């Protein structure tokens, strides 16, 4: 089960895929025509994995592109890589969903949603060595929450079975132009709770926070947040496809890096991280990606190690390291981060190593954490849910949609209850 | 009834696996190809090898039968990269399509014996092909819940077929502090009534203790899993040259098998090797079998994290590989005489299981350890084992406890009163082998 | 008791084992490889010597048995770079990272203690190796505090490990004039102690003596440490010269134990080496026997800065070097006694023991020597030696008064009881010293 699906839709989920697909191509070296350039066996089997053998040794990467705008596929098709495309890898809608969930996956998810199962049922059909589903979109957007979340949901009813990776983007608590971006966040993720098994924390915030620090870009821009979110997105397919010491599954991580099946979110981390320019005194090593990896500035969840008690960590490594290197580093930081990692398990590790050297370095290093921070963030969208729709204001919108309060008050009491179960486990 | 059969489990059974025919082939001066090279060459025809583990084909060719079952493709597409898969035939390879699990939940379940049966008709039809048989042979890993469950189960399977020849399963042991798998506890405790199902010699072998013999005696910055591989490669190698070069003292697998057992239940002994040094420091060292004798009672040349210095002595094996002399074996054994450090048993006080090979050792190029005329190996019997058993027993129980992972063993089709029976088999060993040290 | 182990301790104790094991290699025309160097002789090595003080291997390449401990890495690297290190086993010597202290705090701490263990199995495992043993060599300074209180924490683990053959230990004394270090002294007096509890046997040796010797002798303008370390080198391989060198009356450790201990708390020898002087004028004056033994009581030759009229005689040895004629030693010796120089006892007197070796004198090229065909090393037991006891005590006791340290020493090992109890202990030893040396 080598082969894995990669889903892409919202309005910036669209672009995340893409950058996906370009570090893809870029990581093995690939045109962005389908003409094959690597060498010599693996790549084949990880086009066979990812993109498909079409016609006079052609290659497409099998995506499935859906957003309420064309605009979206026709910029992405601007692209040098991904601007060729089967007419039945993507298909748009119109026109917008207003950035509401309920709107969005009842009346702009619905009717597409026949068309792109339809679709994916017909690609499943053809990739037999099907095992997971990434997923490229957007939390913050109602179109993206919830056209992703019934697409996802729509998924699980369809596939319980092939894993499901979710790399969605947490909205940004600065950002208050629309009031109804946390609400529609929070509801889209009550139910993809249980549509979704793997779900992986992304904060806007955080990717501005890590660029203005490492890059130091003066605005936000989702180009270079795209590329590092697609390296590290390939970096965890690639510990398993490229050759290692020891790779990792989806599976793998469903039945070590969580212990009850009702945790499905997991923090994110990538090293090295050097600014711009300093990349001649930078000298990779394994203790400076260790310190790295621990530090809430370097994450992007972003979960910070001193606020939340750690139930399990995960770091994942790539190029030529050493096993004693990596387990010194571990015994080191169990010794002194012994207060968050927690007493029942008491040794929490999991580690992967990816012999090749990663694209355009020497190793890079990726970091997954389940912390009770996240709990912090379920805190922060409730009270923002409930301040808002306390003033009673656009909700007249949500009335005119047919949804009722009662559901609400459940959707918060749930989450209120994952919090109890980060909360056991208490903080 | 010459003939031996070996298996490769998993990952690092595959590696393990790998290591032992090069350094075979290196011995006999057989290229990694095959045809030949060369020969069938003074001795390496009778007395067999290289036909007990090289069967030989009707153009001179020597093919060893070795079977590689793993469900990673990966290890398959490594073990077939290399030139001895040219030399394997396609047939004695086994691919896997898919893993288990992570990694044991299922290796040991109904997906197992799937391929399972394909892999016994396959030896079937094997054993039909080449005559005979002296033991089994197994590679796998602790580490590899795959390896460690399939192992198991084809072990348990040859054992109800044939049940009359015996048994050799080397298992890789994880150290107690590093897990790079939450999951072997578990697996360990599970792999334990396995054995107690079927073990007639189990080895123990610690990668910790071996990565600190190439820091120290190697001098091996990063120890890598190549040199253990090679060392492995070295012990069994030494092991198995009473039956394929000729000696003074020859001694049959089965007669090591009645020796390690006097009690009505003995299955797993430890094993050490000497000398393991470096290439300069061997430059600069000419000692004789005797040093070589007192450093392998050392629990340095152990590659195991056990400590015979702390157990109980039992009934031990000394194997001599290369010129030896008999002045220079009774001078050994009159200073271990005059050691008296470890408690002796009642039973076997003053005895050493003699082993004599004339073929002198041989190294690999690529292990830091220059080859040497002549090696000793210990083959022990101790308590240690049982409290590394106690240490792995004690976490598996606080797991156990904490009952994260039991559901999603529930969900792979476990139940709660196997694990208790394979936790129930575990302290059973642990306090049978307190029982035969109090026995002393 | 054909085997003497010598230990290396501290910065100058490694110095001057490096500088014996440069001339011992000189007098048998050793080169850095050897093997044995060459084998051509008999009486080279081998036969003895070398086979007392170089490992015999298999091979045949001599070994000198030396382990160099120091906490200084520095040290380490220095002798490591030299071809000397070739010439002893890696793991013989013993590395430290950081110093102990300034200067014995640490050194006789158990910071100091933690590898006092792995130093004891290295020396088991050595002794293992070898076969037979004479005694225990020591070299460090009483100057160096890190040195002295690791070399007493030797010499007590080898006392209760073996305790069989005659522990020597050879220190080194600071000029009584100077001291570079200020805890010089406090060192010296806590390691005098140490050394009475352990030692069998001793050896007190001054710089300074040292230093007025090659700028008189040698007419040196520039004195260095390492023509200091060659004449030490002289100095022991005059000691071991029958034991590696057959001569005409060879003589043993076990003399030198009953001549220099006529009573129950004597092992105090000052050592005295004649003729020495310029290699020129060696070629240009011509001395007789006679005039060797007059200048052996000069007080320059004593390495000591004390006046030896003052002293009393009592039994002392004199090894003699090449061809030596026995009548005209005895008519020397009688002449010297009708001198009456050094005032005579009513026990020992007649106390002149007499030893020839075939073996003539080497002169190192660094440092000049008077090339002579027999040369002259007397061990005698004056009693100026307690003279330089009450010159450093009194010294001691001066500082003790205000001592304007004692935080330091008892935060971290010590107390001002312990200093208190080795200032009592030296008092004693001087007042006995005084008795037995007055009482004739």
């Amino acid at each position: 089960m080598r082969e894995i699906i990669h889903i892409s839709t919202g309005q910036c989920g669209n672009q995340i895929g893409a950058a996906f697909w370009e570090t893809i191509c870029g990581e093995h070296g690939l045109d962005f025509n389908g003409t094959y350039h690597g060498h010599d066996d693996i790549q084949k089997e990880r086009l066979n994995v990812y993109f498909n053998e079409a016609s006079s040794g052609k290659w497409v990467p099998r995506s499935i592109n859906v957003d309420l705008e064309p605009g979206t596929i026709d910029a992405v098709r601007n692209s040098a890589i991904g601007n060729l495309f089967r007419p039945d890898n993507y298909i748009f809608g119109q026109s917008s969903a207003g950035n509401v969930w309920a709107k969005g996956h009842y009346t702009e998810g619905a009717e597409l949603v026949d068309s792109v199962m339809d679709v994916i049922r017909r690609e499943a059909e053809g990739c037999d060595s099907l095992q997971g589903f990434q997923i490229t979109h957007s939390l913050g957007g109602g179109t993206g929450s919830g056209m992703g979340t019934l697409l996802i949901s729509k998924i699980r009813e369809e596939f319980p079975d092939r894993m499901m990776a979710t790399f969605s983007v947490l909205p940004s608590p600065k950002t208050s132009d629309t009031v109804v971006e946390p609400y529609n966040a929070t509801l889209s993720v009550h139910q993809l709770v249980e549509h979704s098994d793997e779900t992986f924390c992304i904060d806007n915030e955080a990717l501005y926070d890590i660029c203005q620090r490492t890059l130091k870009l003066n605005q936000p821009s989702y180009g270079d947040l795209n590329n590092l979110v697609s390296s590290v997105m390939s970096g965890v397919t690639t510990s398993l496809r490229y050759p290692g010491q020891l790779n990792s599954d989806l599976r793998k991580l469903a039945v070590n890096l969580v212990p009850f099946p009702r945790l499905h979110f997991f923090m994110v981390g990538y090293a090295p991280l050097t600014a711009i320019g300093s990349q001649s005194f930078r000298s990779l090593t394994v203790p400076e990606l260790t310190q790295q990896m621990f530090d809430a500035k370097n994450m992007m969840a972003a979960a910070d190690p001193r606020n939340g008690r750690y139930l399990t960590v995960a770091a994942f490594f790539r190029g030529k390291v050493s096993v004693k290197e990596v387990e010194d580093e571990m015994h080191k930081v169990q010794s002194k981060n012994s207060d968050y990692f927690v007493e029942w398990i008491p040794n929490n590790v999991q580690t992967a190593v990816c012999s090749v050297a990663p694209q355009g370095l020497d190793m890079a290093a990726t970091f997954i954490a389940n912390s009770t921070s996240i709990q912090e963030l379920f805190k922060r969208v409730g009270d923002q849910f409930s301040a808002m729709f306390k003033r009673k204001a656009f909700l007249h919108w949500y009335t005119s949609e047919g949804m009722d309060e009662l559901e609400f008050s459940e959707a918060e009491s749930n989450m209120n209850d994952l919090v109890s179960e980060y909360q056991q486990y208490q903080e | 009834m010459r003939e031996v059969i070996s298996i490769n489990v998993g990952q690092a059974g595959c590696q393990i696996g790998n290591a032992c025919w090069e350094l075979y082939s290196l011995e006999h001066g057989i290229k990694p190809d095959g045809h030949l090279e060369d020969g069938l060459s003074k001795p390496k025809g009778g007395e067999e090898g290289f036909s007990t583990f090289f069967h030989e084909t009707g153009y001179g060719k020597f093919v060893p039968r070795a079977i590689y079952v793993d469900l990673e493709p990966n290890v398959i597409d490594e073990v077939r990269n290399g030139p001895y898969k040219d030399l394997f035939h396609p047939e004695q390879l086994i691919s896997g399509k898919e893993d288990a699990a992570n990694n044991y939940a299922r290796g040991h379940y109904t997906v197992g014996r799937e391929i399972l049966g394909d892999v016994l008709d396959r030896i079937r039809k094997l054993a039909d092909q080449c005559d005979g048989l002296q033991g089994f042979l197994f590679t796998h890993s602790l580490g590899g819940g795959t390896g460690s469950g399939l192992g198991s189960l084809l072990l348990e399977e040859l054992s109800a077929e044939y049940g009359k020849k015996s048994k050799l399963e080397f298992a890789v042991y994880p150290a107690p502090q590093v897990s790079t798998s939450v999951v072997e506890p578990y697996n360990t405790v599970l792999t334990t009534h396995t054995t107690l199902e079927h073990a007639d010699c189990t080895f123990m072998v610690d990668n910790e203790a071996i990565y600190d013999m190439c820091k120290r005696n190697l001098d091996i910055p990063r120890p890598s899993f190549a040199n253990l591989n090679n060392l492995i490669a070295q012990v069994v190698s030494s092991v198995t040259a009473s039956l394929r070069f000729d000696g003074s003292l020859n001694v049959d697998l089965n007669e090591f098998q009645t020796n390690l057992v006097p009690y009505p239940r003995i299955h797993f002994p430890l094993v050490s090797y000497s000398p393991v040094l470096s290439k300069s420091k061997a430059f600069h060292e000419s000692n004789s079998v005797s040093e070589i004798t007192n450093a392998c009672f050392e629990p340095g040349n152990q590659m195991v994290k056990c400590d015979p210095r702390d157990g109980k002595y039992m009934a031990t094996c000394l194997l001599y590989r290369g010129d030896v002399v008999t002045r220079d074996v009774q001078r050994a054994v009159e200073q271990v005489k005059n050691k008296k450090t470890v408690q002796l048993v009642d039973w076997c006080p003053t005895g050493f299981k003699i082993g004599i090979c004339y073929e002198p050792p041989t190294a690999t190029p690529n292990s830091q350890l220059a080859t040497v005329d002549r090696a000793v190996c210990m083959l022990s019997n101790t308590t240690s084992i049982a409290e590394a058993w106690k240490r792995i027993d004690r976490k598996f129980d606080l797991m156990y406890a904490k009952r994260a992972f039991v559901h999603w063993y529930v969900g792979e089709g476990m139940e709660e009163g196997e694990f208790t029976e394979a936790r129930e088999d575990l302290a059973a060993l642990e306090r049978d082998y307190i029982e035969v040290g109090a026995d002393s």
